[PDB]
């Protein structure tokens, strides 16, 4: 239990950790893209 | 006069009072049900009455030169649309009953097929009841309610079985209800007691209060009219009163339902 | 196409009916969630999952909660349609009753279930009995309130019942219908009843509990209690 | 005591490592765009046949055919554009917690407290639906199931474990532990290479598909993780939960960016999707309303009005055309 | 992450007393409601005593009702268990433990061993 969470949190610790306002930009970014995509937003 | 400024007063009220009601089964999920359709055809019946049955019972009140048969038939039409809310009054009572005698198996025994069933049963008889002086029984020009429809058909037949019958189970069937509300609170006691009585005394009370006053007098009438007849404004009095039972319908029953509470 | 969008139609009419027809027997029968503990008589009044049975012309379906494991949070929510909750104790496990008695707590004060009657067996009776006349395990020890408390005047014990296992008998009550109580709703009502294994009229109990519950549903439909 | 400790030292390392990268907040820059505002979705209609309460939904490729399962033991195929019935199938066990359709059109699951992910085959040559494969290998009760493909399913669980399963061998081929309570809901990404996993431990987890690990363990919740949904880009994915609150996290960014709450609110979340856009968030919440959340700037743009008893499931169309919210009240409302 | 610390608890001799602390993170400690869980040498784990979210509603097993006294900080987030007069049956691993709803007052806690929504527990000890 313990030694399968330690080699379970000793995989998670390397990660490409990325930086918010990149990550948000893209996820910001791509609303706009598809927000003119037919969705809920304005309706058909 | 008095009575037809009354009844299109009892007509309005009992139009607003009626779709208000069909309105909110409609609207929300949890009132419609099969309790539901017992309740609207009520109702259905009521909002018939606001319609049909004031106009049509106006004209009778006048007296209007018109054929026998033409005249016959609005007096008649008038009865059984007014008949149609007493069954469908009893109808509940007896719906009512059943659930609670009958509680395990009421879901099987009582279904939304047969409560169709049962609303057909109430104005199919309510047709059939009120149309009986169309053939036989009918002495039959002054369009009066005495002359055309008999006096004997009113206390034998109509008072009976119309009338009394639906007030004899009611008020029997709604003290069998209370025996089983003693049964449930006491074990759940005096305040709950009272309060159980006297919403049923409500139910019952108002329906002894709207239909016998007429139909006393149909008693009186016929059985001895050495005395006069009640003066225009007292036989007024009495069938504003029997079709107020038509207004206090949506009250006594669809306002006493905790859920039709939240939607009107 | 013309056809094809009818054919669907005039299936699902057939589907419709099969359903209508499924409603029918679904209204009428009634689920019961009968859950309880480890070696606490579950097993003695339904290791079956579900148990149909007729009595008295209605149909019950009486489900069991054995196989999934004791986190029940999540899985106990399922079962808000249910009529009653049959929920049955060890009366004689003091150390593990008051599990059940937190249980209880649980089940009762949960917003999905809290307009679910409790129809509670306390089982193992005649074997609660058995301990209380020994009085090895004091009730006092596992219950200081127990020393502090006279029996009820409504209780009504069988004939040859001891007033000491009566005291005993009507205080496992106490502490359930304390919590019973404690709701000021009257949304569901607690039934309790006195049970062993070999005492078969159990059913019969549950089809006079059941009455009571959805009579007590019509009634406070109408605002009539 | 040893083990103990350096693994309290990961946990408090994971941490500080994403805190570095939150630089700025998703709230904090989102501010300036202009948000979806006044939103009211109408009723479209209203499918009415389920007996007892309506546990789960979901859609198909098609946009058009949903399945629904609900409590009665009924597993109702209807079609959205004319309220019909396609197909009405009954159920082993009354109890159902999820149900799923196929990618291709062709199968169906589902299942709850019987611990079976029972796929149904709908294009039989014989005439009636019948049971494709039964996949009973869980201790507890089957929680979520969701296709890959018509080859391959995964599933969560009751047993405190996700596992992919193969319906053609009838077995699991790819376990997932690593969670600490019973798990509740998961969903696949667009490209199908992972899936998440929302749990009453609450903490998500990603786990690879092909691999068979959990890549990283997510935690911004305070109670039980109901449901789990992908983003469009397949980057994120929003959490409901039992807080009264919902959670966005970053794959890339490894934390949680956002937090769409209400005070007002203080009830838990039981259903979360996005729509195509990835802008309106559409979470189903337990006081019998779904609030519409802008997952941009995390402010209330409208809410869904309707149903009497709680609203357990939502889903939304693939080409994001129609929405629907199945509900313990057995009306399953559709929206656009 | 959801942990909560448990601080305190050790050795003792039986009659005397001991104050037990759990330091609670990750989450907004006043709407939960907190209680004690104990678990004795060789045996299953039993509830001991909760406490409700604004700290009135308090209720205790019978083993250790009147001995014992639970209180919380809402503030800094944490909880309490002054024990008082510890016999030789009370040695156990009390763990603090948050129910896991909060704006409630039920409890599906006492799970065995899988249940997030507590801490690692400290050992108190009884003997003489
Ligand atoms: C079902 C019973 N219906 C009636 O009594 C209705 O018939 C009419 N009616 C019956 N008898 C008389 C009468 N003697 N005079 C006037 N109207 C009457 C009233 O308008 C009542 O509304």
């Amino acid at each position: 239990q313990a030694r399968k969470l330690v080699e379970q949190l000793k995989m998670e610790a390397n990660i490409d950790r990325i930086k918010v306002s990149k990550a948000a930009a893209d996820l910001m970014a791509y609303c706009e893209a598809h927000a003119k995509e037919d969705p809920l937003l304005t309706p058909v | 006069a008095v009575y037809i400024t009354v009844e299109l007063a009892i007509a309005v009220l009992a139009i607003l009072g009626n779709v208000l009601v069909c309105w909110a089964v409609w609207l929300n999920s949890n009132l419609q049900n099969v309790t539901n359709y017992f309740v609207v055809s009520l109702a259905a019946a009521d909002i018939a009455v606001g319609v049909l049955a004031i106009p049509f019972a106006i004209t009778i009140s006048t007296g209007f030169c018109a054929a026998c048969h033409g005249c016959l038939f609005i007096a008649c039409f008038v009865l059984v649309l007014t008949q149609s809310s007493i069954f469908s009054l009893l109808a509940i009572a007896i719906d009512r009953y059943i659930a609670i005698r009958i509680p395990l198996r009421y879901n099987g025994l009582v279904t939304g097929t047969r409560a169709k069933g049962i609303i057909a049963i109430c104005w199919v008889l309510s047709f059939a009841i009120g149309l009986t002086p169309m053939l036989g029984w009918n002495n039959c020009v002054a369009c009066l309610f005495e002359d055309v429809v008999p006096m004997n058909y009113m206390v034998y037949f109509n008072f009976f079985a119309c009338v009394l019958v639906p007030l004899l189970l009611m008020l029997g069937v709604y003290l069998r209800i209370f025996l089983a509300a003693r049964r449930q609170l006491k074990q759940m006691t005096l305040q709950k007691e009272v309060h159980a009585a006297k919403s049923l005394a409500i139910i019952v009370g108002l329906f002894a209060l709207c239909w016998l006053p007429l139909h006393i007098i149909n008693c009186f009438t016929f059985f001895c009219p050495d005395c006069s007849h009640a003066p225009l404004w007292l036989m007024y009095l009495a069938i504003v009163l029997s079709h107020t039972n038509s207004v206090v319908n949506p009250f006594i029953y669809a306002y006493r339902i905790r859920e039709f509470r939240q939607t009107f | 196409q013309r056809n094809e969008e009818k054919a669907q139609r005039e299936a699902n009419k057939k589907i419709e009916k099969q359903l209508q027809k499924d409603k029918q027997v679904y209204r009428a029968t009634h689920r019961l969630l009968l859950l309880g503990a480890d070696n606490s008589g579950k097993s003695t009044i339904v290791g079956i999952f579900e148990t149909k049975f007729q009595v008295d012309k209605v149909n019950f379906h009486m489900f069991d909660v054995g196989g999934q494991r004791d986190e029940r949070r999540k899985w106990i929510q399922c079962f808000n349609d249910v009529t009653a909750i049959i929920f049955v104790v060890d009366s004689s496990d003091y150390n593990r009753l008051q599990e059940a008695l937190n249980l209880f707590k649980s089940i009762w004060n949960n917003r999905w279930l809290r307009t679910i009657s409790v129809i509670l067996f306390l089982n193992k009776q005649d074997l609660l009995a058995e301990k209380v006349l020994a009085g090895k395990s004091k009730i006092e020890d596992y219950f200081p309130e127990f020393a502090r408390y006279t029996t009820p005047e409504d209780a009504t014990p069988e004939p040859g019942e001891d007033p000491r296992v009566t005291r005993a008998k009507y205080f496992i009550r106490d502490e359930f219908l304390r919590i019973s109580t404690a709701s000021g709703d009257g949304r569901h009502y607690c039934y309790p009843h006195f049970t062993c294994a070999v005492d078969t009229e159990n059913a019969r109990r549950i089809f006079n509990d059941c009455r009571d519950i959805i009579q007590r549903m019509h009634l406070r439909q109408y605002e009539l209690l | 005591d040893q083990l103990r400790q350096e693994a309290e030292q990961l946990k408090n390392q994971i941490r500080d490592a994403r805190k570095a990268c939150a630089d700025a907040t998703l709230s904090q820059i989102t501010n300036n765009i202009d948000p979806v505002g006044r939103i009211q979705m109408r009723t479209r209609r209203t499918l009415r046949g389920h007996l007892a309460k309506i546990y789960a939904m979901h859609w198909g490729t098609d946009s058009r055919l949903l399945v629904s399962a609900s409590q009665d033991g009924k597993l109702i195929i209807w079609d959205s554009y004319t309220t019909n019935k396609v197909h009405a199938i009954p159920l082993r066990s009354s109890w159902v917690m999820t149900c799923a359709y196929a990618p291709s059109g062709n199968y169906v699951a589902c299942g709850g407290l019987d611990n079976i992910c029972s796929i149904y085959n709908l294009k039989t040559r014989e005439g009636n639906v019948r049971v494709s494969r039964e996949l009973a290998g869980h201790t507890g009760y089957l929680s979520c199931c969701r296709f890959l493909d018509d080859n391959q399913i995964v599933t969560s669980s009751g047993d405190t474990t996700c596992a992919l399963w193969d319906i053609e061998t009838g077995q699991q081929t790819t376990t997932f532990t690593g969670h600490t309570g019973d798990v509740m809901s998961l969903s696949l990404a667009p490209d199908t290479r992972l899936f998440v996993s929302g749990a009453c431990d609450a903490s998500a987890k990603l786990w690879d598909v092909r691999e068979g690990m959990c890549r990283q363990t997510f935690t911004g919740h305070e109670s039980d993780i109901n449901a789990i949904c992908f983003f469009p880009n397949g980057n994120a994915f929003a959490t409901g939960s039992d807080d009264a609150t919902c959670r966005l996290f970053d794959l890339r960014a490894d934390q949680e960016l956002m937090t769409y709450s209400h005070d007002n609110i203080i009830c838990g979340i039981t259903s979360v999707s996005f729509s195509k856009s990835g802008r309106l968030l559409l979470a189903g919440y337990d006081d019998f309303n779904c609030n519409v959340w802008d997952a941009l700037k995390a402010d209330r743009a409208g809410v869904l009005a309707g149903h009497d008893n709680r609203v357990s499931c939502l889903g939304v169309t693939d080409d994001g055309m129609a929405v629907a919210t199945g509900s313990w009240d057995s009306f399953l409302k559709i929206w656009n | 992450q959801v942990q909560l610390q448990e601080s305190g608890g050790g050795l003792v001799q039986p009659g005397g007393s001991l104050r037990l602390s759990c330091a609670a993170s990750g989450f907004t400690f006043s709407n939960y409601k907190m209680n004690w869980v104990r678990q004795a040498p060789g045996k299953g784990l039993e509830w001991v005593s909760d406490i409700s979210q604004s700290g009135a509603s308090i209720s205790y097993t019978g083993s250790v009702k009147g001995r014992f006294t639970i209180s919380r900080d809402n503030a800094k987030n944490t909880l309490y268990l002054q024990m008082n007069s510890l016999k030789p049956e009370d040695t156990a691993v009390y763990y603090c433990a948050r129910c896991p709803a909060p704006f409630t007052r039920d409890c599906f806690d006492v799970t065995s061993t899988t249940y997030a929504y507590r801490g690692q527990g400290t050992q108190v000890t009884v003997s003489s």
